[PDB]
DNA sequence: GACTTGTACTGGAACTCACGTGAACGAATGTTTTTAG
DNA sequence: CTAAAAACATTCGTTCACGTGAGTTCCAGTACAAGTCTAGTC
């Protein structure tokens, strides 16, 4: 169990409550892929670079 | 490095004989002086195996 | 219970699986009985479930 | 290439491989002349997303295998290159782009001269004033920082030369900076002024006064040398005698009272025995031209002889009519008061007797200063795992004695370089 | 006072989860142009 | 002329890569307490 986001509810601009959102229900996705290394299969980082 | 017979090559090996297991055959065939791929590729020349698993 | 002492994440659950067929291990000796009563109900009290 | 003067190279570590063939292009699209492999035609070179020292570490293992007299090229970074292709020329080079004092005292030599005499005072001074207080840890790190100060081997006054020297915390620093700043330190004449401070020193003066006795009188009302006098009945013997022939033991003990004392007592000690030497220890052995008592160090050169030697040369002396004060009137120590010949003039005098196995064990424990002593202890039961004292180096694991027949031999096998008497002055 | 060892507290980073944005490939369908019968 | 074969255009779903806010917890860093400081004789 794992609160989505504790948001503030407000009535008003002065009542004012905290509440908690929650998902019963997610879609549920395959773990997601990794990238290793074909020569020893290892993990590779991975770096992106705008120039 | 007892011999050069191998030279360069991308040997792939995935399931050796229970006498000699992959740790065993590994560094077997890297003493003369290959290299080793635990993946096959486009260079690779053969890839050894011996129980015929899902890979 | 070493065992589980040893490990440093916080633990929200500490069980013991007993997997025998020995309804009466100690027949022959009464003391290995006694301090096994007691190992468990110290285990017991220190919040461990054994099964 | 349309730049003959200029030559760049790249880096292949962080920089990497698609980034140093798409700059490569680029550069020689722009004209510029780029080094496939390093050589000596290099000039620049630039490095991305790198400190400078690495560079310089790349720049030294680089340099060890070119030939001799080859001019280094200029260490850039990655800026210089960019601001180059964006002008399309080589942008001018700015800034941008371009076992030690061991802390214990036994392995610094400390000549009795240095070059630090207003510091290793005032440090002096507040050492004694702690001590005054009973607390020997303050006495001990500020007599350890004062040696530290003696052994600078040149004079210091900055105080970025206080950085790597140890034993140099909050206080001995602020205590450095009030002194090199400004001059007289404002805490050390404080203390010097206080009242306090010069009645203890007045009392410790006297022989067989010591801080307690000394803070006792303090607290019982005794602010002067005359109270002391009014009332000799709480005064012991050793108090008494000091407190009687105070004058002549105050005044320093010169060189030639050291060798008047040496050639009687060596009568003596023939006189009780043939074929016994006596060795000078100290701060006379060390080499200083003043002092306060004269040690001594007798000792034989066969092994079972050396017995009972000290109670005959004491007799002998007592017959001569030199000794006033006697510290038992089987011992192997005793510090009386010689009266020699000047009139005459009372001058402190120590004797110790140890047998030959031992004597340079109790050679380096009397020679060596208090401080160094000290040192030398610790570092020998902290590092060594030995035990050291005047008798001999005990090891507690293995219950076996390691004398040596020479000194240099404890030295030797303590992993520590030699020092002479001269140099071991704290 | 300076150093060393041991214990306790705590805020930042790592990890995970979830969502949004943008880019790329292939399936399926529909539509247009061109060419052999 | 004719239909049909090829080519072209569109929309959708799935995959992936990156960026970002929020919750949990693990640990490096900090703070603080306690011990040490030389060895012996008399
Ligand atoms: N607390 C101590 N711990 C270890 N050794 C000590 C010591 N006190 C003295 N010694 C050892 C080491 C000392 O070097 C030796 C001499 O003792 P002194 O005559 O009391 N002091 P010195 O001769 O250095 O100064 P001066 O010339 O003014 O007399 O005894
Ligand atoms: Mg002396
Ligand atoms: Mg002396």
């Amino acid at each position: 169990k794992r609160a989505l986001s504790r948001l503030k509810l407000k009535l008003n601009k002065d009542i004012v409550i905290s509440v908690g959102i929650y998902n019963l229900v997610q879609k549920a996705l395959k773990p997601p892929p990794i990238k290793l290394y074909r020569e020893t299969n290892e993990p590779v980082k991975t770096k992106t670079r705008t120039f | 490095k007892i011999s050069n017979i191998f030279e360069d090559v991308e040997f792939c090996v995935m399931s050796g004989t229970d006498s000699q297991p992959k740790p065993d055959l590994e560094n077997r065939i890297a003493e003369f002086g290959g290299y080793i791929v635990q993946n096959p590729g486009p260079d690779t020349y053969c890839v050894i195996a011996g129980s015929e698993n899902i890979r | 219970a070493n065992l589980f002492s040893d490990v440093q994440f916080k633990m929200s659950h500490k069980r013991i699986m007993l997997f025998t067929n020995e309804d009466n291990p100690h027949g022959n000796d009464s003391a290995k009985a006694s301090r096994a009563r007691t190992k468990a109900g110290d285990l017991r009290d220190t919040g461990i479930f054994l099964d | 290439t349309r730049f003959p003067g200029v030559a760049i190279y790249l880096v292949e570590p962080r920089m990497g491989r698609s980034r140093r063939a798409f700059l490569t292009g680029l550069a020689r699209s722009k004209g510029f002349r780029v080094l496939d492999a390093c050589s000596s035609e290099a000039t620049h070179v630039v490095m991305e997303e790198t400190s400078a020292e690495e560079a310089v570490s790349w720049q030294e293992r680089r340099m060890a295998a070119a030939p001799p007299g080859c001019t280094p090229p200029a260490l850039l970074d990655i800026s210089w290159l960019t601001e180059s292709l964006g002008a399309g020329q080589p942008v001018p080079v700015e800034c941008r782009h371009r076992a030690w004092m061991p802390a214990y005292a036994c392995q610094r030599p400390t000549p009795l001269t240095h070059h630090n005499t207003g510091l290793s005072e005032a440090l002096e001074i507040l050492a004694e004033a702690a001590g005054f207080e009973g607390s020997e840890g303050r006495l001990l790190t500020f007599c350890r920082a004062a040696s530290v100060l003696k052994a600078l081997p040149s004079p210091v006054t900055t105080l970025s030369q206080l950085q790597g020297l140890p034993h140099f915390g909050e206080h001995s620093s602020r205590v450095v900076q009030e002194l090199l700043e400004h001059g007289v330190c404002e805490e050390v004449e404080r203390v010097r002024r206080s009242e306090r401070y010069q009645t203890m020193k007045l009392f410790t003066q006297i022989f067989g006064v010591g801080v307690k006795t000394a803070d006792r009188w303090y607290r019982e009302g005794l602010r002067t040398l005359d109270d002391l006098r009014e009332q000799p009945q709480k005064l012991t013997q050793q108090q008494k005698a000091g407190l009687q022939h105070h004058q002549d033991l105050s005044t320093p003990v010169l060189r030639s009272d050291v060798d008047a004392l040496q050639q009687v007592v060596e009568e003596a000690v023939g006189q009780a025995l043939p074929g016994a030497t006596v060795t000078l220890t100290g701060g006379f052995r060390r080499g200083k031209l003043q002092g306060h008592d004269v040690d001594f160090l007798i000792t034989h050169p066969k092994e079972g002889q050396e017995a009972g030697l000290l109670p005959r040369v004491m007799c002998r002396l007592q017959d001569q009519g030199l000794i006033l004060y006697h510290q038992h009137q089987a011992f192997e120590r005793s510090f009386c008061i010689f009266r020699l010949p000047q009139s005459w003039k009372a001058v402190r005098v120590d004797l110790v007797v140890a047998p030959v196995s031992q004597f340079p064990f109790a050679l380096l424990g009397w020679t060596g200063s208090k401080l160094f002593q000290r040192e030398l202890r610790r570092f020998s039961r902290k590092e060594k795992g030995l035990w050291l004292n005047s008798h001999g180096l005990f090891d507690p694991e293995q219950k076996t004695f390691f004398q040596a027949a020479s000194e240099e031999d404890i030295f030797r096998h303590l992993g520590l370089e030699y020092l002479p008497p001269e140099q071991r002055n704290a």
